[PDB]
């Protein structure tokens, strides 16, 4: 996260770190959507272009973490993974799309103070919320600057009008992702940035007073860069393959 | 790496 | 469920530093 604060403790409750055992590290940023469900990008777990291509044996999920590097002894919890579904159609060759992974935890975990679910939007709240000028929220414990924090960084941005989104990349952008940030001529700045990817993207209800993940940290060229934004992966038009394997599995 | 081993 | 409703914020009716800039938004 780029202009950025430190997170307030219990803050993100279903923030997760993807940690690789061997070197031990941080690979990724992840959220919780119920006991035995992690949401991520596909691109954390497999990327040809970079030789990444991760299996449920070469991972560890940290929640309920504030602490980037501490093993957080009362508060943390370590699972292991039992299975990993990317989208059958995700596209590494291309642009990143359908940018999204399950991971499906070895055993269910316990809520607390710090750890809890996000909630997976509904037509009806997509619609509403997923407006150009309004503002959603990314955490993760990713780059400073396009350098590492030591506690979880949260940052507020609006989502970008398509046509702007379109305009500001040469990439070829599709209806499964959306921008945000804000432009040159608003002074206030900010985004994710490497180190974020697969963390949420969230909007807070005000019909009733509930936390939803609209969006998945999926990519960008640089960060914090003047007229470019953060591509996120747009979760409402994937949840029918959530719900596919959810209820397969 | 930056990181305090885990259990 | 109790999906998106933190313990220590929303269970508590307490309000965290920055909620109010994305409710404003809205
Ligand atoms: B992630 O893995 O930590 C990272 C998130 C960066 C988000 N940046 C913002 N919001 N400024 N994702 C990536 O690095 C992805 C994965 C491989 C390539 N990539 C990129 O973001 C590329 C652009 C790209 C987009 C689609 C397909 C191929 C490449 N950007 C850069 C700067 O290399």
């Amino acid at each position: 996260i780029v202009e950025g604060s430190d997170a307030e403790i219990g803050m993100s409750p279903w923030q997760v770190m993807l940690f690789r055992k061997s070197p031990q590290e941080l690979l990724c940023g992840a959220s919780l959507i119920s006991d035995r469900w992690v949401l991520t990008a596909a691109h954390c777990l497999l990327y040809p272009p970079w030789d990444k291509n991760f299996t449920e044996n070469d991972l560890l999920v940290r929640i309920g973490k504030h602490s980037r590097t501490r093993y957080e002894r009362n508060i943390e919890k370590i699972s292991m993974l039992e299975k990993i579904y990317i989208h059958p159609r995700y596209n590494w060759r291309e642009n990143l799309d359908r940018d999204i992974a399950l991971m499906k935890l070895k055993k269910p975990v316990a809520f607390s103070d710090y750890i809890h679910p996000v909630c997976l939007p509904d037509r009806e709240t997509a619609a509403s919320l997923l407006q150009a000028g309004y503002k959603g929220r990314v955490t993760g414990w990713g780059n400073l600057k396009e350098g590492q924090p030591s506690v979880l960084q949260v940052v507020n941005l609006p989502i970008v009008e398509r046509p702007v989104c379109k305009d500001s990349t040469r990439i070829r952008i599709t209806d499964n992702m959306f921008c945000a940030g804000y432009k040159p001529d608003e002074g206030k700045r900010g985004d994710a940035c490497e180190g974020d990817s697969g963390g949420p993207f969230v909007m807070k209800s005000p019909f009733n007073n509930r936390w939803y993940q609209m969006g998945i940290v999926s990519w960008g060229e640089g960060c914090d860069r003047d007229g470019k934004y953060g591509f996120y992966t747009h979760v409402f038009r994937l949840k029918k393959w959530i719900q596919k394997v959810i209820d397969q599995f | 790496g930056d990181f305090e081993e885990i259990p | 469920a109790d999906c998106g409703l933190r313990p220590l914020f929303e269970k508590k009716s307490l309000e965290d530093k920055t909620e109010r800039e994305l409710l404003e938004s809205y």
